[PDB]
């Protein structure tokens, strides 16, 4: 029994995946490796629509891309490859950060070094009436990311 | 906007040393340099008596000294972060000091990744050329010969990218230089001939030969004994032509080695820094035969005692040794030539304040006199301590703990700190020294390889003796603290977040928000709730206990039943670590997205989610000058203004965050609080103080569009008459800088620069003001330094 | 065998209205579907409907004969297809909860419109919702950006058109409204190109409407 906010994150995705002018996010970036966002239930394409990670070019022509792998100042990590310095010398060097800031970046050292590459008109409007049909003419954007962000709020 | 930053405590971290012949051949200098500052020291028989320090525009990560022929005295080579690179002179007249720069210029190609083991530096002994490896699989030499004084460069090609260490050879007929480099098959030691005529490598003295999994530093001993001395976690080798030695003592293989310095010009004896505070040294046996000829026959390494954790290590006289210190005090040792009554050969003579790592800091007024005062967590493992700094210069006690501090927060109904911390016990656990963790007057515990454990301590604030210290659970980490009053409650509670840790788990599935009482003299529990991840910070709100855990920012009530429960929450996030407030907005900062500004609307119960920053930044902190005005820092070292946009045609305009200010601050900005250190009862209106790792402690302030248009006119005039050491400009010194994109700096006054107008001399003072008078702005100066 | 009716009457039933099922409710028509190698790369194709006639009319003569088919049902879709594609991600969800429920394995012109009221009636059941979605309502021209399917199609039509149509008795004869349903899957056959998914859909509800229509009286 498929939950209601998984069905519509499921056609979300499918009807999605047909427009040319969808531009997710690449599979490769480190999210998709620090277990932020889960690959496995559909739900995701909804939380990236969110965070504006998944935009669509025609109403968002000039979006800052987000960078595949952190600067390996905050993680120490390069780029799938294990890290040239001890593990001492970084411990070391994660000690000068604050107390929160050292959590995070702890964790994600710990989970990015054991990655492994994995071989890789506008629907604005349709989709906004589908998800606002569900929590309850014309739209952008905006309207969709505006009303994802309620039903996310209200629903997981 | 616009905005006013000037430095208020210098840094005091050292992160690189060096010893020569600088200010004169007769003398001995000892040249420290931290952060954007350069000193010089002169060694006598008393110590050490400064002569002069200067400010740099640019982060100083390579410094050396050599002596080229037709010198009487040696020159010095400093290469920033920011890639300046220049070559100085240290020259006198009678009582004035000057540093004349030789030769300038910049480095930085077009293209490239820059190697993680960081930027490195050497010089051939010989003074032929100047190394430098800047980016993988790419060495960049620059020719020293008079005529270089714009330092043209000539890359060469690298075999192999992973390059570890490399550094240059002592005696041979061309520059030589050695390296260790990683491959799949292992790590190698390797040799090039660097032939200035080809511009070319061609194959050294010696073959490359397969060394130890971690070796990760190189050693290049001076004539006769040759060669170079790889140091590794758990054996130390000496590599030269034919000849080999290996030694595997088993008193180091405890903690890794960190730093090292030559003591004897000879070659025989070495000193190797530790990382637990361990000093050893490094003796090398010689051996003749009937040729005339010498050869080493044996390696030897014994503990001479303990100091500061090291940075960096080198030798004066006399066994007279400096100790610089990222994680601490800096300190000089003698090396006296028996064992002082318990094993160790070290004595401190002098100790130096060092601020930083500052990881938090909160403003009181234990006086309760209307007078500043900042309490600042530093230090880390056996170094921790708590900096109490107020205004007089400053005054700086200190409060050693032996354990890493975290969090701090002042309850006044008490009249006690609040402090977390953690120590580094080995596994059952056994201590490693006495720490405030089990020295405290009465202690409990909570019951409902290395590994940390972490206590709350309770500090009285007239006395700073431990008053208790509360242990928290198994493999728990706590991570935010905060004193308030909840609701109708008239009590005063410590709250703490803590996040379960696992092995297997990539992100947390576990946690606690712990409600803490102190009355009586004494710490107990009074409400805890279970949450399903991490809690990265905590806030007052209006009566209510804001929290985020995980990606969710949540709200707590306080029910009459001494509960907390929740009201409402939020889903819009990667990571939410930080959080601050005022009246009812709400400013998370994310772990990529930067700023998210929020406001809690009282008649419907929910976040209104009002604006966002889309530009990706890493944040450290962030903190609210005013209803509309947003403050945030990046690991770049940088600082940038988020305002809500006044003027918006579209929804979709109302919605950015617009980066109206961008300043490279130079440091790593690690916390935000409200306060000053002057009493009250102007030009610049509110404040805001920041820590740094580099100690450097600073203030931040709002200026009205009148000052800042004067105060930019200001700063510019004065960039055509200060003579910046080593003719670096001013802009491209304060220019926003990251991997992605480079800006022009806009918004903020750079404090630092505008003060030193009260320097110069008259004639000068005239040349700036020229088309008014200096003591009309002289007057301006004065009200602003009124301010630190 | 006890196996075999729990098979029949629990997993079966519960995987045939999955909202994932029905892509895996018949044979795999390579030749509409346009799967050059498929026929060649997997030596037993296998679906659910075989499972189901085969358990209707005890074909089987064990129980595991049945759960060999389901993983190879399973394991074809995994070979011919690479990690990311959504039938990936279906055959991924229907293992899983496969695995949960497999634990519990113990050890006259008046009656043609009717008729046809009948069958639009039908066409609205939430037993086929999963994939007759599409249709239920105009296909906006704005709201999905198809600029040129105004002009591309002459003559627009939808499922909740036709009910209205016939709750407004516009219809003389069945044969009109039996020309309308075969213009309305017509249209979205010859706008669109064979390999879009919403062909496969149009494929399938047409399908069920004329085992239905077939037998107007
Ligand atoms: C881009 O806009 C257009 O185009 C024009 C417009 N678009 C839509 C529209 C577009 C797409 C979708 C949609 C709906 C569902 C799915 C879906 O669930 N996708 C999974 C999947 C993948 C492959 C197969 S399979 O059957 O091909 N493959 C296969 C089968 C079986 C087996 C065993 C295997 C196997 C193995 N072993 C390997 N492969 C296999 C079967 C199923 C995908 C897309 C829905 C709607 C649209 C309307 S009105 C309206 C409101 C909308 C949104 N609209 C109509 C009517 N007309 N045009 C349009
Ligand atoms: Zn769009």
């Amino acid at each position: 029994n498929l939950s209601p906010l998984e069905s519509l994150a499921w056609q979300v995705k499918c009807l999605l995946k047909y427009s040319t002018t969808w531009k997710p996010l690449n599979p490769n970036s480190w999210l998709y490796h620090a277990k932020l966002l889960d690959p496995s239930t559909p739900v995701h394409i909804l939380r990236e629509i969110g965070l504006r990670l998944s935009h669509c070019s025609h109403c968002v022509p000039k979006l800052e891309p987000i960078p595949e792998w952190p600067p390996l100042a905050s993680c120490g990590v390069p780029p799938f490859q294990k890290p040239l310095t001890s593990p001492s010398r970084l411990s070391r060097d994660h000690a000068t950060l604050n107390g929160a800031l050292q959590f995070a970046t702890k964790q994600l050292s710990r989970t990015l070094s054991r990655a492994t590459p994995i071989p890789e008109g506008c629907c604005c409007g349709w989709l906004t009436k589908t998800v606002k049909e569900t929590t309850r003419t014309t739209y952008s954007y905006t309207d969709f990311q505006k009303a994802v962000n309620k039903l996310l709020t209200a629903s997981l | 906007s616009y905005n006013y930053v000037v430095t208020a405590q210098k840094p005091t971290a050292v992160n690189g040393c060096v010893t020569g012949h600088f200010t004169s051949a007769e003398d001995l200098n000892l040249l420290i340099a931290k952060n954007t500052r350069l000193e010089i020291y002169v060694v006598t028989a008393e110590g050490l008596r400064p002569v002069k320090e200067v400010g740099m525009y640019g982060k100083i990560a390579v410094m050396e000294l050599f002596r080229p022929k037709g010198e009487s005295k040696d020159l010095l080579f400093i290469l920033t972060a920011k890639y300046n690179a220049c070559i100085l002179e240290y020259k006198q007249s009678g009582e004035s000091i000057d540093i004349i720069t030789r030769a300038h210029g910049n480095v930085q190609d077009r293209i490239g990744r820059p190697s993680e083991t960081g930027i490195i530096g050497i010089i051939d002994p010989e003074c032929r050329m100047i190394g430098l490896r800047l980016y993988d699989g790419l060495f960049k030499v620059i020719p020293l010969d008079r005529d270089n004084k714009e330092l043209k460069a000539f890359n060469i090609r690298l075999e192999e990218l992973h390059v570890i260490d490399v550094k240059f050879l002592y005696g041979c007929q061309a520059p030589t230089i050695c390296f260790v480099y990683q491959d799949p098959q292992g790590r190698h030691v390797k040799t090039y001939e660097v032939s200035l005529r080809e511009k070319e490598f061609n194959k050294g003295p010696w073959k490359q030969e397969n060394v130890e999994a971690e070796a990760s530093m190189v050693i290049a001993v001076p004539e006769p004994f040759g060669g170079a001395i790889i140091i590794g976690q758990e054996s130390i080798t000496y590599h030269n032509g034919d000849k080999y030695l290996a030694i595997a003592p088993p008193i180091i293989k405890q903690s890794t080695i960190v730093c090292h310095n030559r003591v004897d010009p000879n070659g025989s004896r070495y000193l190797l820094g530790d990382m637990e505070g361990r000093l050893f040294m490094l003796l090398l046996e010689k051996e003749e035969q009937m040729d005339g000829t010498v050869t080493l026959k044996d390696l030897r390494v014994e503990l001479l005692g303990e100091t500061s954790i090291a940075e960096c290590l080198t030798y004066l006289d006399n066994g007279v040794v400096f100790v610089g210190s990222r994680l601490g005090d800096s300190q000089l040792v003698k090396l006296n030539v028996d064992s002082n009554e318990q094993g160790s050969y070290v004595v401190a003579m002098e100790t130096f304040t060092n601020l930083g790592p500052i990881v938090d800091m909160c403003v009181v007024d234990l006086e309760r006199q209307g007078q500043g005062q900042l309490v600042t967590c530093s230090g880390a493992f056996k170094e921790g301590s708590l900096r109490i700094i107020r205004n007089g210069k400053l005054h700086i006690r200190t409060v050693p703990l032996y354990e890493s501090p975290r969090k701090i927060c002042y309850q006044e109904v008490s009249q006690c700190f609040g402090v977390l911390s953690s120590r580094i016990e080995v596994q059952g656990t056994t201590a490693l020294r006495p720490s405030a963790s089990t020295q405290a007057l009465s202690s409990s515990v909570s019951s409902s390889e290395e590994v940390e454990v972490h206590n709350l301590l309770i500090i009285d604030q007239h006395t700073f003796e431990v008053l208790h210290a509360h242990q928290f659970l198994q493999n728990e980490y706590a991570l935010s603290l905060v004193s308030c009053k909840l609701g109708k409650d008239p009590n005063t509670y410590f709250i703490v977040g803590t996040a379960m840790v696992y092995p297997e788990e990539a992100e947390p599935k576990q946690g606690r928000i712990v409600v803490f009482q102190y009355s009586d003299g004494k710490l107990q529990t009074v409400a805890e709730k279970e949450v399903k991840g991490a809690v990265y910070s905590m806030v007052e709100f209006n009566g209510k206990l804001l929290a985020s855990i995980n990606s969710t920012v949540r709200l707590y009530e306080w029910t009459t039943e001494k509960e907390l429960r929740t009201e409402c929450n939020h889903y819009n996030n990667i990571m939410a670590l930080y959080l601050k407030t005022k009246g009812d907005f709400i400013l998370v900062g994310d772990l990529m997205r930067s700023v998210l500004l929020l406001a809690y609307k009282p008649m419907e119960g929910n976040f209104e989610e009002i604006a966002r920053d889309f530009n990706p930044n890493w944040m450290s902190a962030v903190e609210i000058l005013d209803d509309d005005n947003f403050l945030g820092a990046e690991n770049a070292f940088n600082l940038f203004v988020c305002q809500k946009d006044s003027a918006a045609t579209t929804d979709e305009e109302r919605q950015h965050l617009q980066e109206v200010g961008l300043f490279h601050l130079g440091e790593f900005v690690n916390v935000f609080c409200h306060g000053s250190l002057v009493m009250q009862n102007t030009p610049t209106q509110g404040s805001v103080l920041f820590g740094t790792v580099n100690g450097m402690i600073g203030l931040v302030t709002s200026l009205s569009e009148s000052w800042y248009n004067l105060l930019l006119d200001m700063q510019n005039r004065l960039n055509k008459v200060i003579k910046s050491v080593g003719k670096i400009e001013h802009s491209f010194w304060r220019s926003f800088h990251t991997e992605r994109k480079t800006e022009p700096a806009t918004g903020f006054i750079d404090g630092d620069l505008i003060e030193s107008f009260l320097d110069i001399s008259r004639p000068k003072m005239q040349e700036v003001v020229a088309n008014a008078t200096a003591d009309d702005l002289i007057k301006v100066v004065e009200e602003l330094t009124r301010i630190h | 065998t006890n196996q075999l009716q729990y098979l029949l009457r629990v997993v079966l039933k519960t995987l045939w209205k999955h909202q994932f099922a029905w892509p895996f409710q018949q044979p795999v028509d390579a030749v509409k579907l346009n799967l050059p190698d498929y026929y060649k790369i997997i030596k037993t194709p296998m679906d659910m409907g075989t499972i189901k006639k085969r358990l209707e009319n005890n074909y089987y003569w064990n129980a595991q004969e049945c759960i060999q088919d389901f993983n190879t049902m399973f394991t074809n879709c995994y070979i011919y297809n690479k990690p990311g594609d959504d039938i990936v991600l279906m055959a991924e969800a229907l293992e899983k909860l496969f695995l949960q429920k497999i634990n519990e394995l113990p050890t006259k012109v008046s009656e043609q419109l009717k008729c046809c009221s009948g069958i639009l009636k039908e066409m609205f059941a939430k037993k086929h919702a999963a994939y007759a979605w599409p249709f239920y309502k105009p296909v906006d021209v704005e709201a999905l950006g198809l600029h040129d399917y105004c002009d591309i199609i002459k003559h627009p039509m939808d499922m909740s058109t036709i009910k209205s149509k016939l709750e407004a008795r516009e219809y003389r004869d069945a044969q009109e409204f039996g020309a309308d349903v075969r213009l309305m899957f017509s249209n979205c056959y010859k706008y669109n190109p064979p390999d879009h998914e919403v062909v496969a859909m149009a494929r399938k509800l047409q399908d069920v409407f004329e085992m239905r229509f077939a037998k107007m009286p």
